[PDB]
């Protein structure tokens, strides 16, 4: 009826420091309807134990969710967030950059 | 604390 | 200074895949304090903030029964709206409702809210001053008439200007160690030589609370917005928030740019500048 | 748009499990069950605010309820006991709007230790006295239903094949024939008054019927008398120009 | 505290044609609604009026109620009472804040509206069984509403309570009581007699 594609941001809870434990986040927002598939990847392969926040929404009725998981960043390991939705005709991958 | 009574639309 | 309490409800139909899914969450300012998920195994309204745990078994039994009554109603509305719009039985649809209240710095009432939406679009809402309704179309007018015959508007005000406000204060005092706190942002600036003539400055703000913050740039004391990028405020996962503004400057002229951070925790606004 | 309860009357032996049904087609989130003893207040057994949840009221012991759909709210007696003899009312409502409570017709349950104490009524009609007729020019007929047990009766008057209400007053409560005996059989009376002219017309047909609710189809019975099942026992009198 | 509904007077006897006032009070003003019902012996409950916390009065024919939520009391008014109004009147309230939704009923007010017997002609008659006489009944009728039918004083004698019949087609209503027995001596002349 009225559908809106999600906005995505991948990042860490604390400033990234190689060899130190941290949490990898993927914040999806501005979408409708609420059915959404979100995964965290490490060198292409998806991570098993990923948790998320309780479904809530914004003033314009669009939804928002936070997916997160424990990780140890390094100089060569690549981390990304894969998202799928009714609006997306192709799954959207977004890579993690330590200064974003 | 939630509202108690809600009327159907 | 300035607070609010809000409840957000989301019901989604799943024809064929059983009964409709119902999710409810409660917030005070930018902190979530309650949860309820119709598919979860507990079947209880659950605590999501520490301060709310001091409430006894009366509160938890009452909030659980009130949230289960709420789901059943929204579940009927899904079938009722499908009928008003003459929609198919097999399609998935969404019903949403938000209600709550605002209070000023002195904890006195300012504004109240009670809005409803179907498939992410405004269906019917109580006006700004709480004394009248606003219906989007003919189906909403049908709802509007049932509501005014059932004297709904008068029930809501009584709750929004009273009960909603009385509890908001109760929550602010009992959880004052984490609700009335003000975490100033931890700030720094990064640099990236993008290419032969370009350079990128990135101004940060991490670990701040509440989420309200302004990040702006200035070139020679004038608001510089050209070649800049400001991201949406995002949650860190620990009750705090993050945000960043970045600007692309000509190589060698980066000290002419400055980042300004305004937040409630900062007595005086911070002015960051690139110092190698 | 209404609340429907079944069965209206029921006899059970001590130890029997019974289910009472209650349906409603108004999309009421709230549904509940009460029990009320003769001349006493209503007491809540269990209740529910929507499909998938239930709660205990004032007297939940011995009863069980389910709420798998919004339309139905059954009540179960796990093992019937003499103390459970009462009148059971189902009541639903919206949990919004006016919040008006809607009561069903009621279900009358009597739990017995021995089903050999169940008796249907004997019915008799007594004709108007000529002394009444000569003094008032009116005529009162009297119906008398006696020896019934338990008190599951509905009495009515049928003048010329069609039910009447005007000129009729039935006792609100039957009286025990043996007050100090438990399981004592009952008696009930009723009066139908008409003008002397109407009674003195031989074409008129007066009939008093007593619908009785006794034993169900499957209950045991090998006594020397007929099985006291749910039946209509009536008596009749015609107008007479003597 | 906990909700507690109270209705006074507990019982009420009056002659037809009078304007009645029934009371219902409650200790907890935080209510969503208040509702009045009617209930006759061996029958269900019929709803009369429903008054929400926003509104303060409702009407339905000769009946009208008023809600004074703030004071914790409601008054039911019955205009020109009739014998057809004889019944038990119940009032109930639903909670606004406790989150239980459980209604709270009062003990009820027992009402009996007596008919005006303009031309009393008290007498006791004897009726014979239409099937086979020798079996009889005694009928005490046409007495005024200020007369009290004493209940039985012998284990083999059965005296019913009074009931009011109404011959609508000829605007006439009368009181009556019935008596029967299987005793050898028994006779309708000495059936009632109060003593």
């Amino acid at each position: 009826m009225i559908q809106r594609t999600p906005k995505i941001q991948v990042y860490s809870r604390h400033p990234a420091e190689n060899g130190k434990s941290n949490f990898l986040n993927c914040y999806v927002s501005g979408f409708h309807p609420s059915d959404i598939e979100v995964d965290l990847l490490k060198n292409g392969e998806r991570i098993e134990k990923v948790e998320h926040s309780d479904l809530s929404f914004s003033k314009d009725w669009s939804f928002y969710l936070l997916y997160y998981t424990e990780f140890t960043p390094t100089e060569k390991d690549e981390y990304a967030c894969r998202v799928n939705h009714v609006t997306l005709s192709q799954p959207c991958i977004v890579k993690w950059d330590r200064d974003m | 604390s939630l509202l108690m009574w809600i009327t159907q639309c | 200074g300035s607070h609010s309490m809000r409840y957000f409800f989301t019901s989604v139909s799943r024809p064929g895949r059983g009964e409709p899914r119902f999710i409810a969450v409660g917030y005070v300012d930018d902190t979530q304090f309650v949860r309820f998920d119709s598919d979860a195994a507990s079947q209880r309204m659950e605590p999501r903030a520490p301060w709310i745990e001091q409430e006894g078994p009366e509160y938890w039994d009452g909030e659980t029964r009130k949230v289960k009554a709420h789901s059943q109603t929204h579940r009927v509305d899904l079938g009722t709206l499908r009928g008003y719009y003459n929609q198919s039985e097999a399609g998935s649809h969404t019903v949403q409702r938000m209600y709550g209240c605002d209070v000023g710095s002195d904890w006195r009432f300012l504004r109240g809210y009670h809005q409803y939406a179907y498939d992410g679009k405004d269906y019917i809402a109580l006006k700004e001053d709480l004394r009248s309704w606003t219906a989007a179309d003919m189906a909403a007018q049908t709802t509007k008439h049932k509501w005014e015959a059932a004297h709904v508007a008068e029930q809501l005000r009584a709750y929004l200007e009273g009960t909603c406000v009385e509890w908001l204060r109760r929550y602010l005092e009992n959880g004052k160690e984490t609700l009335q706190r003000t975490d100033a942002p931890k700030t720094h600036m990064t640099h990236h030589a993008v290419s032969d003539h370009e350079a990128t400055l990135r101004c940060w703000a991490l670990s701040f609370y509440p989420a309200e913050i302004t990040l702006t740039w200035q070139r020679d004391g004038e608001d510089q917005t050209q070649d800049t990028e400001l991201v949406e405020t995002r949650p860190a996962g620990d009750g705090t928030f993050q945000k960043w503004a970045a600007v692309v400057v000509p190589s060698g002229q980066e000290q002419r740019y400055t980042c300004h951070v305004q937040h409630e925790g900062l007595p005086k606004p911070l002015t960051l500048r690139w110092e190698p | 748009m209404g609340v429907t309860q079944t069965p209206k009357f029921q006899v059970l032996k001590t130890g029997q499990s019974m289910t009472l049904q209650c349906a409603q087609d108004m999309n009421h989130e709230y549904m509940s069950w009460y029990r009320q003893d003769p001349g006493m207040g209503l007491r809540l057994i269990h209740y529910s605010v929507g499909a998938g949840t239930t709660d205990q009221g004032e007297v939940p012991n011995g009863y069980n309820v389910s709420r798998s759909t919004i339309e139905d709210f059954p009540l179960r007696l796990l093992s019937a006991a003499p103390s459970q003899t009462s009148v059971y009312f189902c009541a639903s409502s919206y949990l919004g709007n006016t919040g008006e409570l809607f009561f069903g017709e009621g279900s009358r349950l009597t739990v017995l230790e021995d089903l050999k104490n169940v008796f249907p009524p004997e019915v008799a009609v007594f004709e108007p006295s000529e002394a009444e007729i000569s003094h008032t020019q009116k005529a009162t007929l009297v119906c008398l239903a006696t020896g019934f047990y338990p008190d599951h009766v509905e009495l009515s008057w049928w003048v010329n094949g069609k039910e009447v209400h005007s000129g009729v007053c039935t006792d609100p409560q039957p009286l025990k024939e043996q007050p100090a005996l438990n399981d004592s059989r009952y008696a009930l009376s009723s009066r139908l008054r008409v003008s002397a002219t109407f009674w003195q017309d031989p074409r008129n047909h007066f009939r008093c019927q007593v619908q009785f609710y006794g034993l169900s189809e499957n209950d045991e019975w090998t006594q020397d008398r007929a099985k006291p099942v749910t039946q209509i026992v009536s008596a009749e009198a015609w107008g007479r120009a003597d | 505290m906990k909700q507690e509904v109270t209705q006074i007077p507990a019982a009420l006897s009056v002659p037809e044609g009078e304007n009645l006032v029934l009371n219902c009070s409650f200790t907890d003003s935080a209510i969503y609604n208040l509702q009045w019902f009617r209930q006759d012996p061996g029958k269900g409950l019929t709803s009369l009026l429903l008054i929400q916390s926003s509104q303060r009065e409702q009407t339905s024919g000769r009946l009208n109620a008023s809600l004074d939520k703030s004071s914790g009391s409601s008054t039911l008014y019955i205009a020109a009472s009739q014998p057809g109004d004889s019944a038990t009147y119940l009032c109930a309230v639903r909670p606004l804040l406790d989150g239980t939704y459980i209604p709270t009923f009062g003990r009820g007010t027992s009402l009996i509206v007596h008919p005006y017997i303009q031309n009393p002609d008290p007498a006791v008659y004897q009726l014979r069984d239409s099937k086979s006489s020798d079996k009889s009944v005694c009928l005490f009728t046409d007495f005024d509403s200020q007369t009290n039918v004493s209940q039985s004083k012998d284990s083999d004698v059965y005296i019913t309570d009074k009931c009011v019949l109404d011959m609508r087609s000829m605007d006439f209503k009368s009181n009556s009581a019935v008596a029967w027995s299987n005793k050898s001596d028994f006779a309708c002349a000495n059936a009632f007699n109060n003593s």
